[PDB]
């Protein structure tokens, strides 16, 4: 006889056993079957799905499967999230992947009804969740005042400066706050210097906002979520370019500036003495290989490691 | 690709949650006595691959910890926040840089060594729940996240 298990329901409440030991079952055919881990034998049930509307926006709410449980306990951070949608009567469907427990699904029509289908996966121990059932959602009229576009943080070490373009409030809310399973959340933390704002211009201290990784919010819907990692990094130095123009093709070689360089992965950015675009192109070694360029032609060429620009006219054509 | 810059990152972030984790007020008694060890595979000789699987499940570990009530200790909230992040960074950060490949992740999760590592930490969690989330089982936890954090400190030697 076969033991079908789905989460942490059996088929043939606070206190339970460990789900990553050997376990057995003993019912009275005399039944005694085969000892198990019920790890690699349980299946993962649908996620649990709660649509909320605004204007141009569904906020689709994931609940991982298990209210919690344990089979999932300490599973919850691997799952990721697959969303589909499409309106009522139409055939094909938008797709969205999100690891995030709160998924807002922009560029919507308003007044118009769509429907959502949320799949669980396990990126990394094989398995997958059947699609939830079917649920649709109609959008709202249009606000009167509009939601705040394109952000961009630009920050001097201990103080952030946050720009923008369109009374102004601004909530901030830690990195892994979005990413980690609800319940808790997602209550965000305010701003005091950017509550009420006049202008775009918005400054903040890291005392306030004191994760190394945040999002930030700008009678009106929300924005955008802003993420925005705040690290000390300034490593590392840039790589030493070396152009060879031959006959027809341009070499190009990138070297670092820590040797050995065996595992490395580079970058171009080249353009040329005349033009106002930049044209970018990576490779797995660092000998890159500039072809079909025009002839005598100046060429600007810039490398970085994952450098300044160095100018090369090429070969008539020998 | 290579696996010595991993082990140059992996020894700057844990210098940062070590750092963390003893901000929560200011002394951690390693003799404090619990049932739950961290599996022998760790200890003991692994595959380079394996490591950066092993980091990447301690780490999502110990956040899972942390999420926990820890109303009990009188810790500084904004301290319990910043590590959460700090560790979740990482364990994002270690996912990315292991998404192109994709063949020995799975034969990691049916390993022996990553179940031992699984049940570890569920006892931790459930030992926790037990007594309650009281002072002296997260006094415990706390001395033993400094003793999981050094295991992470001698695994990034299997990168070299």
């Amino acid at each position: 006889i076969d033991v079908y298990i789905i989460d942490d329901n059996y088929t043939l409440s606070l206190l339970d056993t460990n789900v990553y030991i050997k376990t057995q079952f003993r019912v009275r055919s005399w039944n005694e079957v085969d000892p198990f881990i019920p790890f690699y034998t349980a299946h993962m049930s649908p996620p649990e799905v709660r649509l909320e509307a605004e204007d141009k926006a569904i906020l689709v709410h994931i609940s991982p499967p298990g209210q919690d449980g344990n089979m999932w306990a300490l599973e919850k951070p691997s799952f990721s999230y697959t969303i589909r949608i499409w309106q009522k009567s139409s055939s094909d469907k938008k797709t969205i992947n999100s690891t995030y427990y709160v998924e807002k699904i922009p560029e919507l029509l308003p007044e118009t009804t769509y429907c959502l289908e949320v799949k669980a996966i396990h990126p990394s121990l094989k398995k997958h969740s059947n699609y939830s059932t079917v649920q649709c959602i109609s959008t709202t009229v249009a606000n009167k005042m509009p939601v705040p576009g394109n952000l961009q943080v630009d920050a001097q070490g201990k103080s952030y400066v946050l720009k923008w373009d369109y009374l102004f409030r601004a909530q901030w809310l830690p990195g892994y706050s979005k990413s980690s399973s609800g319940s808790r959340s997602d209550k965000w933390k305010p701003i005091p210097t950017c509550a009420n704002v006049q202008t775009t211009h918005c400054v903040f201290s890291q005392d306030t906002v004191y994760t190394g990784t945040f999002f930030l919010h700008v009678t009106s819907f929300w924005s955008e979520e802003k993420f925005i990692d705040s690290q000390k990094h300034i490593l590392p130095p840039p790589p030493v370019i070396t152009v060879t123009a031959m006959s027809d093709t341009l070499l190009v070689y990138v070297n670092c500036q820590d040797s050995t360089c065996d595992g490395l992965n580079y970058e171009i950015i080249f353009w040329e003495n005349t033009s106002n675009t930049k044209i970018s192109m990576e490779k797995d070694g660092p000998e890159f290989t500039l072809k079909n360029l025009q002839p005598l032609t100046v060429y600007c060429v810039q490398a970085r490691v994952l450098s300044e620009k160095l100018c090369e006219k090429t070969r008539p054509g020998s | 690709i290579n696996y010595k810059q991993l082990q140059l990152q992996e020894r700057t972030n844990i210098r940062k949650c070590q750092e963390l984790l003893e901000q929560l007020n200011g002394k951690i008694n390693l003799t404090y006595r619990a049932d739950f060890k961290i599996p022998m595979e760790m200890t003991e000789k692994m595959q380079k691959s394996y490591t950066a699987f092993a980091i990447q499940e301690m780490l999502q570990n110990v956040f899972l910890v942390f999420r926990n009530n820890f109303s009990s200790t009188g810790w500084n909230e904004t301290i319990v926040v910043r590590l959460l992040d700090e560790l979740h960074q990482q364990t994002v950060f270690l996912k990315t840089v292991l998404e192109e490949k994709q063949e020995e992740r799975l034969t990691w999760e049916m390993s022996s060594t990553a179940l031992h590592l699984k049940s570890y930490y569920w006892r931790v969690q459930r030992y926790l729940k037990l007594m309650k989330y009281n002072s002296y089982a997260w006094m415990v936890v706390r001395a033993e996240i400094f003793r999981n954090f050094l295991i992470i400190r001698r695994l990034t030697r299997n990168f070299q």
